[PDB]
């Protein structure tokens, strides 16, 4: 909430790493 | 229940398929009058043209929102002179068979549930079976063969007046060139995907007709009874042709989109 | 005189509607009839809603993949994936489920109280069927049409992310980043009143073919096929109008 | 028409009209409510690679 | 118990009529049977009697006020006197019957809920249902469905109540039984009951009052003993239930002793007014009709 | 049953809402921090 930057911004999950 | 419910669908899909050469054979005016009844609808809604209508306004306001939306963000971005190209491929691959599929579905879905409902509680099936006539032959099997007598002209007025409508929306009203248009339209429509989108077409009105057939011969519950009947059956026919559309093109353009810009 | 016959049936339901709007803002709100009416809606059309709008979510993700993937520009399909998902898919799907489940529904139930004579009943008690019945499924219907336009948007993009990422094998920072690059306030807007103009003229439809149904043996079915088409067909024109409208608009503008 | 009329790159209005007169283009727009001199200078000029 | 005061009534579905010049004068708290040949239109003047469907001419003078040239609202006064029995009793499958019961007294008094209770314990006991208040209009059947409709018509003390073919889905004694429950609750209350049946047992035993509808008209109304000794054609033919006579195959083609109330009921006021009113009618009637009437009414 | 029609409507209702809420703050850009204003003088904005 107070360090929400977006949907662009919060980790997703899957994919290499 | 849900294993004898399948069963009882599946039983009556197998006995209206098995009877449809039986019924071509012995039942031949009652399928033209199907076939009449279905192009042309019936009650109040014949007057006003019938499943045409339905349908040619359905899939006109479905080209003109394609035609309608594509032009304005391509013209945001600046490469609006696709939009032939993008509407193309809308209509044939996604919009085009889902809609005609849902008003399809609709009308004579809708009209097939509700008569055979009315037939059921007026006890005409009744009649029927004691005068000696196989009823799913006489009834379900009459209405898959006009159902598939009749869906290709209607899904070819459906994709004409689907066509039209967008190149009339982008070349009449945003004053789009029709030479521009019609190239990249030409250009980048392939007749082997609306072959394929025929095929899909007959095989859900085939399912759709026996999805209503279902629910209408086997309605209960007098008057009240056949709207229920034809709500489920609205449901379970939006599902089915969507699954059925999703299903086509996952299996036909997995491995080759069949469509090249680069090189 | 060709013209005066459908003409008749559109002043029943103008004046109809119009005594819906009268009672919803003079006489006192059923919250108990309009909570069991919702309740009602979603029950009857919520996993129809999600079982159309997941596959045709998916096969417009793959289309727009596949497509893009071809033209080289495969990191913007996130933007047609918001794009056609909050203004079109959204409200259609809502339009789909709404009219073939909960409108007919509505029209089954009042022409189901209409043959056995209760809403006589209640009019020789003194009651308004109007302000009793249709105002609290008109609210319902709308509530249900916004809810289930919210669900369905979000149920789209999430699928189409899952598919495109773990199927087409696109980035899925290209997807969540692009999102937005056409999609913003105007689209959700216009998203909203779209669906909320379709579930109450759902609504009212079937609330006014309830009301009027013929009877008989074969009476409440033909309303209820009637209710539907009649459904789709001033459904898709408002969704053209108001398509129209909302790009005259734009984000990308 | 349509397209964007800016002052110190700033959006203030869109254009409105484009007519011929004799060997020049009239060009119609709005400033949306705000005064420019008399001695103000116009230039059309490409906004992006693709065209704007 | 009111009289209801008709005078030249006329419907019209399309370019067909139902029925044209119904004139007739029911009397206050009789009980009276309208019947005819199937087909005639009979709900659509039970239903026109209380403005359920307007009549395209003609004048219901119920008091003094023609409720057809009367306002919405004040129709909310006028159907406060009435008590409307339909086919199938029109319940509300959402409700219990208990709360079918109550819903008029919940609707338009302003009483506490242990007076509703007690009134609509005491209206079910009458109408048979002493114990049924839980059940709901889908468990019950088709006479518990019509004594439910007539529970819930008992319950605001009406002063009409209109009874739309008792008879149907009943066979002989289940019909019996209801006649003789409409008839103790006239006896009781003294409303002015109006029933619509081509039922033939009806329409001997229960009427105070008889009318019949043939060919889009009213052949006749008049009191129990005027009606069961008149000598014409249609109406004679149709208390028989004959096969010669004006009636025809289908519509193309066109004394008993009387029901009593109940022992330990309070005695029917309806049958003294009504043989006053039959003395003065003699007055004028054939006389073979005459010494038929002055013998029913010396026995 | 009214009581458990208003639970059941009311955590429908919550849970469609909030997907409604989100997006409109993913579409809208909503931010909910502390943020200090400021100004800045250009010859130029190009289009901002």
């Amino acid at each position: 909430c107070g360090q929400w930057r977006g949907i662009a911004n919060v980790p997703l999950p899957g994919g290499p790493g | 229940r849900f294993l004898d419910s399948m069963g009882h669908v599946a039983w009556f899909v197998v006995q209206a398929i098995v009877h449809v050469p039986h019924a071509f054979r012995h039942y031949r005016r009652e399928s033209l009058r199907l076939v009449a009844e279905i192009g042309m609808g019936t009650g109040a809604m014949a007057v006003i043209g019938g499943t045409v209508a339905i349908i040619g306004f359905v899939t006109l306001s479905a080209g003109s929102l394609i035609a309608i939306q594509g032009f304005a963000s391509l013209g945001n971005i600046g490469v609006e002179a696709f939009t032939g190209f993008f509407a193309a491929l809308a209509n044939i691959r996604v919009v085009a068979p889902v809609v005609t599929g849902q008003a399809l579905a609709a009308t004579v879905g809708a009209g097939a549930t509700a008569e055979l409902g009315a037939m059921r509680i007026s006890e005409e099936v009744d009649a029927l079976e004691v005068m000696g006539i196989k009823s799913i032959s006489y009834l379900v099997s009459t209405r898959i063969m006009a159902g598939a007598i009749v869906i290709i002209p209607l899904y070819a007025m459906a994709i004409l007046l689907s066509f039209m409508s967008a190149q009339l929306v982008t070349t009449i009203f945003y004053s789009q060139s029709v030479g521009t248009y019609e190239h990249y339209f030409h250009t980048f429509l392939r007749v082997d995907d609306v072959m394929w989108s025929f095929l899909e077409v007959i095989i859900m009105s085939v399912i759709v007709m026996l999805n209503h057939c279902y629910f209408g011969y086997f309605a209960s519950g007098g008057a009240v009874g056949v709207g229920e009947a034809v709500g489920r059956s609205m449901r379970t026919s939006l599902i089915a042709i969507v699954l059925v559309v999703l299903l086509a093109s996952l299996a036909l353009y997995g491995t080759d989109p069949n469509f090249n810009l680069t090189v | 005189g060709q013209l005066e016959k459908p003409l008749a049936t559109v002043g029943g339901f103008f004046k109809m509607s119009v005594m819906t709007g009268k009672a919803l803002f003079t006489r006192p709100f059923q919250w108990k009839e309009f909570v069991l009416q919702s309740w009602f809606l979603i029950r009857v059309a919520f996993l129809p809603t999600l079982a159309v709008s997941i596959p045709l979510t998916v096969l417009i993700i793959f289309t727009l993949n596949i497509l893009l993937a071809e033209f080289g520009a495969a990191d913007v399909s996130g933007a047609g994936a918001a794009l056609g998902a909050v203004t079109q898919l959204g409200p259609l799907v809502t339009v789909l489920v709404v009219a073939g489940a909960g409108s007919t529904a509505i029209c089954a139930d009042l022409g189901a109280r209409t043959v056995r004579e209760e809403i006589d009943a209640l009019e020789v008690l003194g009651i308004d069927p109007i302000e009793r019945l249709v105002v609290p499924r008109v609210v319902a219907s709308t509530f249900v049409a916004f809810m289930l336009n919210g669900a369905v948007i979000t149920i789209g993009l999430v699928g189409g992310f899952f598919f495109g990422v773990y199927i087409q094998n696109v980035s899925a920072g290209a997807y969540v980043s692009t999102l937005t690059l056409l999609t913003g306030f105007p689209e959700v807007l216009i998203s909203v009143v779209k669906a909320t103009l379709f579930g109450m003229i759902a609504g009212l439809v079937g609330c006014y073919r309830g009301l009027t149904v013929a009877g008989g043996s074969k009476g409440v079915g033909t309303a209820v096929n009637e209710t539907l088409v009649l459904c789709v067909v001033a459904l898709f024109a408002v969704n053209v109008v108001l398509t129209t409208i909302g790009v005259r608009f734009g984000t990308g503008r | 028409i349509g397209d964007k009329v800016r002052i110190a790159g700033m959006d203030v209005g869109n254009v409105k009209s484009m007519e011929i007169d004799g060997d020049k283009v009239v060009i119609g727009y709005t400033l949306g409510g705000r005064t420019i001199g008399t001695e103000s200078r116009a230039a059309i000029r490409t906004d992006t690679i693709l065209g704007r | 118990g009111v009289q209801i005061d008709v005078t030249g009534l006329s419907k019209s579905f399309g370019s067909s009529k139902i029925w044209e010049d119904v004139t007739m004068s029911i009397p206050a708290g009789e009980v009276s049977v309208l019947l005819g040949p199937s087909g005639t239109g009979k709900s659509v003047f039970l239903k026109s009697l209380i403005g359920l469907l307007r009549p395209e001419r003609g004048s219901i003078v119920i008091d003094g006020t023609d409720i057809l040239q009367c306002s919405a609202k004040e129709l909310y006064e006028i159907r406060t006197l009435f008590g409307v029995l339909f086919q199938d009793g029109a319940l509300f499958g959402s409700m219990n019957i208990y709360d079918n019961t109550a819903f008029p007294l919940r609707e338009h008094t302003k009483k506490s809920e242990s007076e509703i209770r007690k009134i609509v314990m005491e209206k079910l006991d009458l109408v048979g249902m002493p114990n049924d208040g839980h059940k709901f209009p889908g468990e019950i059947s088709g006479g518990m469905r019509k004594r439910a409709g007539l529970a819930r018509a008992l319950v605001l003390d009406p002063e009409i109540i209109l009874c739309d073919e008792p008879d149907s889905g009943l066979d002989p004694v289940r019909t019996a039984y209801l006649s003789q429950l409409l008839i103790d609750i006239n006896a009781q209350i003294d409303a002015t009951v109006l029933i619509v049946t081509h039922n033939i047992n009806i329409a001997r035993t229960v009427p105070d009052n008889m009318g019949m509808l043939f060919r889009k008209q009213l052949v006749m109304f008049g009191p129990r003993e005027v009606l069961l000794t008149s000598e014409e054609p249609v109406v004679k033919q149709f208390l028989n239930g004959r096969r010669i006579g004006p009636i025809g195959m289908s519509e193309e083609k066109d004394v008993p002793p009387q029901l009593q109330a109940t022992p330990g009921m309070p005695e029917r006021k309806a049958v003294a007014r009504r043989k006053a009113r039959v003395r003065e009618i003699l007055h004028t009637l054939p006389p073979a009709a005459q010494a038929a009437i002055l013998e029913e009414l010396d026995r | 049953s009214i009581k458990g029609t208003l639970f059941k409507l009311g955590i429908f209702s919550l849970v469609l809402l909030t997907f409604t809420a989100l997006i409109f703050v993913v579409f809208g850009q909503i931010r909910f921090n502390r943020t200090t204003e400021y100004s800045a003088i250009f010859k130029n904005v190009s289009g901002l």
